[PDB]
Order: structure tokens, then C-alpha cells, then sequence
């Protein structure tokens, strides 16, 4: 055939993992990748729903599209089959994030060196932007209502494995792991989780203040 | 000075050795030794945590446990153990806790605090531990990159995608413990204000009698966002 | 603890003047000043490296 289906499959997989799951992967993505992905979606009849969704945002990029329950189910099935990750939560927030990101990209002009913009954009519910204190108080009110679940009172010292071999084997198994990769993954993961929760919360985040000041505080207190 | 000169004073002579040395090699060896020691400390801490969790006598994998909304007993046990571990790390003398903690697992956006997952509260003299399990699952299930991309710039079934999740749990519980310590050391107002800032950790957390020295699992590497 | 030595014996000396004269002639070409200098720098560098 005239289409490298495998390579376009790989490109679409990478881009969707980059935008939707927002996995730790972070590399430069060029117009080639988006073109390949759109062609891949258009080619597959199964993915015509996703293709139509992406196309719709070209004109108006400021709204969640209206669908039916069956349409949503089929869309979830198509996305799950594409990603080949049934063991994940991709219910609705994933789709909204993807629509927002593609709305930004398609309605963005050409740039020489990236844009590097946070995915805090085009939130839903059309709610006025809310403050941390207001939402925190409102939600804590619900939290403080009732319903604990376990009553551990006396308190036993935190157990520790006394066998050294059980520790030396673990050290041997875990040693080859590079520490930098682990730290980078964990940090990026916390960042993305906070970003998604905040975006759904429909509030105004601190781009380079709250997490940044937290890091600064840790470094200063440990150092000086 | 960049370089250091050593001259030997030989008695009753004029011939001398005048050997010049650099500090750069010594600095490099110092940095290498320090980095090795820090890496060993971090790996030892992770091994301790994993061994403790293993001693919890749990059959299922960690992520599977965190996916089982049906039972909250296991999640409460894990969170309690990790908090106790952090408390031991700060204050090795004391291990257990005086009070009792009631654990509540939450499974909705309304309970979800926008960003701080492990909400730590107290009411009527009893500590309460609120948890957002969906956020925990989301963070634990983000397909952590495993490819060798250093980017430092300036028998057992334990894969990297598992050690990473264990470390992430350590970090999240660590932030929770810092907020709880702020709550304990001061008034409720201080805790509420700090929740919205994170800028009050500089109170006494530096090397002090009340706050001992520790790596804290986050000073091992400086990091920051690259926004303009 | 590894090795046990309890009594303490007098240090042996090779009283043979022939061997001592031979060794003295062997070392006579060697300039003493250079050896003193090298020993000083060697101890110095080892000490600084271990201290680092």
C-alpha cells in the first residue's frame, strides 16, 4: 500500500500517550507527527468518531461537544483499543484534556521553538474561576461530615524485616535502577496529577509559584 | 587560588622541589564520594520501606491493592505504615503514635482537595486521615517512562515501574507529613495558611534540635519547572 | 582483632658490615634531596586525597 500504517500507528500512539495519559515521556513533537496521527485516525473507520471530534474543534475550540451515551461508549472503546491499556481510567477527563490540547494546537500558529504551555486551558462547567480557599472550605465541609472506616487505637511500632538477606537481595535487585529516572518519573507524575485535579476543579493554579515555592522551601530549609 | 604550590624546605641546601597542584581533582573526588553516599542512603531508605510493606503480610500487588475500592482496610494500613515510617525517619527515638487515627477513603471529586491528595485533619483531639484513592490510582498509573534518558544536565518481581510507584508514594506521604508536622507544631490557623502557600516550611525544619538533619527524599536533586 | 604478638622480641640487625657497605654504595648514586622531596609530596597527596 501507499501508507506506512505501522509508523503512523506508532506516531499516533506516542502523541495520544503524550496528551491524554500525559505519561512521563516528553520529547519534541513536530507537525509530521500530528499529520501522521490525523491521517491514521481518518484511515481507520473505527476511529472516525475521534477524527470527527478533532475536526469539529477547528472552527470553535471553546466547548465540549455534545454527544450521546452510546457515542461516548464507542469513543471510549476506540481510545482504549488504540492505547491498548484497558487497565486505566480514561472515562471523561482524558477526552476533555485531549480536546483542549488539540484545540490549542490546531488553532496555534507556527513557531520556531515550541510553545511550552500548561494544559490548564478550556475548563468545563462554564463556572467562574474559583479560589483555593473557597473550594477548599466548601469541600472540607463535605469531608468533615462523617464516616471514618477503621479505629486503630493502641498503635504497634512500625514493623521492620529483621532478615538481612531479605534486604541484601532487594538491594541487589534495585541497584541497577538509575536514581535520576525514578526521581524524574515520580516528580512529573505528582505534577501531572496535581494539574489534572486542579483543571477539573476549575480554579486558577500557580504556574511557577506553588510547586516552585515548595521546591524552593525544601531546598532552602535543607541547605541553610 | 586556582592552584596550590608545595615547596619542600630542605635543611642546608638550595635545591628544592616546587610542585604545583590543583584543587579540581580533589573537588571532583569529593563530589563523587558525596553523590555515592547520597545514592546509597536513598536506596537504603527505599529498601527499608519495601521490606516493611512486604512484612505487612499482603497478598496482592501494591497497585492492585490501591485499585480495590471495595476494601479500604488495606489502603488505610499502607498509609498508616508509611506515615509511621516518615515519623521514624525524622525522630528515630519514637516509633508509634500516641493518638488513634480514623481513616476515610474518598471516591469523588467533591472530596478531592485540588492538589493535596493526603488531606490530614483532626477533630475533637483525634487525628483523621482523608485519602483520595482515584488520584492515587491516576498517579500510580501514568505509564512511567523507562527508557534511558538521563537528562541530569546541570527471583523478585520488582520492575522499575514498581520502584517508581513506591518512591512516588513516599514523596506524597512526605508532603502530607510535612503539612501534618506544621499543624502539630503550631495552631490550626498556621496549618490552614500553609496549605495555601507551602512557604512556611522554613520555620525550623533546618538542622536543629527539634528538626534533625535528613535527606527528606527531596534534597537529593534540585529541580524546577522551566516556564518563562 | 586479627594478630597476636605477646612477648616482644628485640629487633634483629644485620651486623654484617659487608652487606651494609654494599647497600651504602648502591644508594650513594641516588640523590637524597630528590627522595626527600618525593616522599614529602607522596605523603601530602595521599593525605589530601583521603581527607577529600
Amino acid at each position: 500500500e501507499l501508507i506506512n500504517m505501522r509508523r503512523y500507528r506508532n506516531a499516533a500512539r506516542k502523541l495520544i500517550h503524550h496528551y491524554s495519559l500525559n505519561s512521563t515521556s516528553s520529547t519534541e513533537y513536530k507537525i509530521s507527527d500530528v499529520v501522521m496521527t490525523m491521517i491514521f485516525l481518518l484511515r481507520s473507520e473505527k476511529y472516525h468518531s475521534l477524527f470527527k471530534l478533532l475536526e469539529t474543534t477547528f472552527d470553535d475550540y471553546t466547548c465540549r461537544p455534545q454527544m450521546t451515551q452510546v457515542q461516548t461508549d464507542t469513543l471510549l472503546d476506540a481510545v482504549r483499543s488504540l492505547l491498548e491499556m484497558p487497565s486505566t481510567t480514561i472515562d471523561l477527563t482524558t477526552v476533555d484534556i485531549m480536546r483542549s490540547s488539540f484545540a490549542r494546537c490546531f488553532n496555534s500558529p507556527i513557531m520556531r521553538y515550541a510553545k511550552i504551555v500548561l494544559l490548564q486551558n478550556v475548563a468545563l462547567q462554564r463556572d467562574k474561576r474559583t479560589t483555593l480557599e473557597e473550594l477548599l472550605i466548601e469541600r472540607g465541609e463535605k469531608i468533615q461530615m462523617l464516616q471514618p472506616q477503621q479505629y486503630i487505637n493502641s498503635g504497634t511500632e512500625i514493623p521492620f524485616c529483621d532478615d538481612a538477606e531479605f534486604l541484601n537481595r532487594l538491594l541487589k535487585h534495585i541497584d541497577p535502577y538509575p536514581l535520576s529516572r525514578m526521581y524524574y518519573n515520580a516528580a512529573n507524575t505528582m505534577f501531572y496529577t496535581t494539574m489534572e485535579n486542579y483543571a477539573v476543579s476549575n480554579c486558577k493554579f500557580n504556574i511557577e509559584d506553588y510547586n516552585n515555592i515548595f521546591k524552593v522551601m525544601e531546598n532552602i530549609r535543607k541547605h541553610s | 587560588c586556582n592552584k596550590v604550590r608545595t615547596v619542600t624546605e630542605i635543611v642546608n641546601s638550595d635545591e628544592k622541589i616546587q610542585k604545583t597542584y590543583e584543587l579540581a581533582e580533589f573537588d571532583l573526588k569529593n563530589l563523587s564520594s558525596l553523590e555515592s553516599y547520597e545514592t546509597l542512603k536513598i536506596k537504603l531508605a527505599l529498601s527499608k520501606y519495601m521490606a516493611m510493606l512486604s512484612t505487612l503480610e499482603m497478598t496482592q500487588p501494591l497497585l492492585e491493592i490501591f485499585r480495590n475500592k471495595a476494601d479500604t482496610r488495606q489502603i488505610a494500613a499502607v498509609v498508616f505504615s508509611t506515615l509511621a515510617f516518615i515519623h521514624n525517619r525524622f525522630h528515630p527515638l519514637v516509633t508509634n503514635f500516641t493518638n488513634k487515627m480514623e481513616f476515610v477513603v474518598t471516591e469523588t471529586n467533591d472530596t478531592s482537595i485540588p492538589g493535596e491528595p493526603i488531606l490530614f485533619t483532626e477533630n475533637e483531639g483525634v487525628l483523621l486521615c482523608s485519602v483520595d484513592r482515584p488520584s492515587i490510582v491516576k498517579m500510580l498509573s501514568r505509564e512511567f517512562d523507562t527508557e534511558a534518558l538521563v537528562n541530569f544536565e546541570n527471583d523478585f518481581s520488582i520492575t522499575e515501574v514498581e520502584a517508581t510507584q513506591y518512591l512516588t508514594l513516599l514523596l506524597t506521604v512526605e508532603h502530607a507529613y510535612l503539612h501534618y508536622y506544621i499543624f502539630k507544631n503550631y495552631g490550626v490557623f498556621e496549618y490552614c495558611k500553609s496549605l495555601t502557600d507551602h512557604s512556611l516550611f522554613t520555620n525550623k525544619l533546618r538542622s536543629t534540635m527539634s528538626t534533625k538533619t535528613s535527606n527528606l527524599l527531596l534534597s537529593k536533586f534540585k529541580f524546577t519547572i522551566e516556564d518563562f
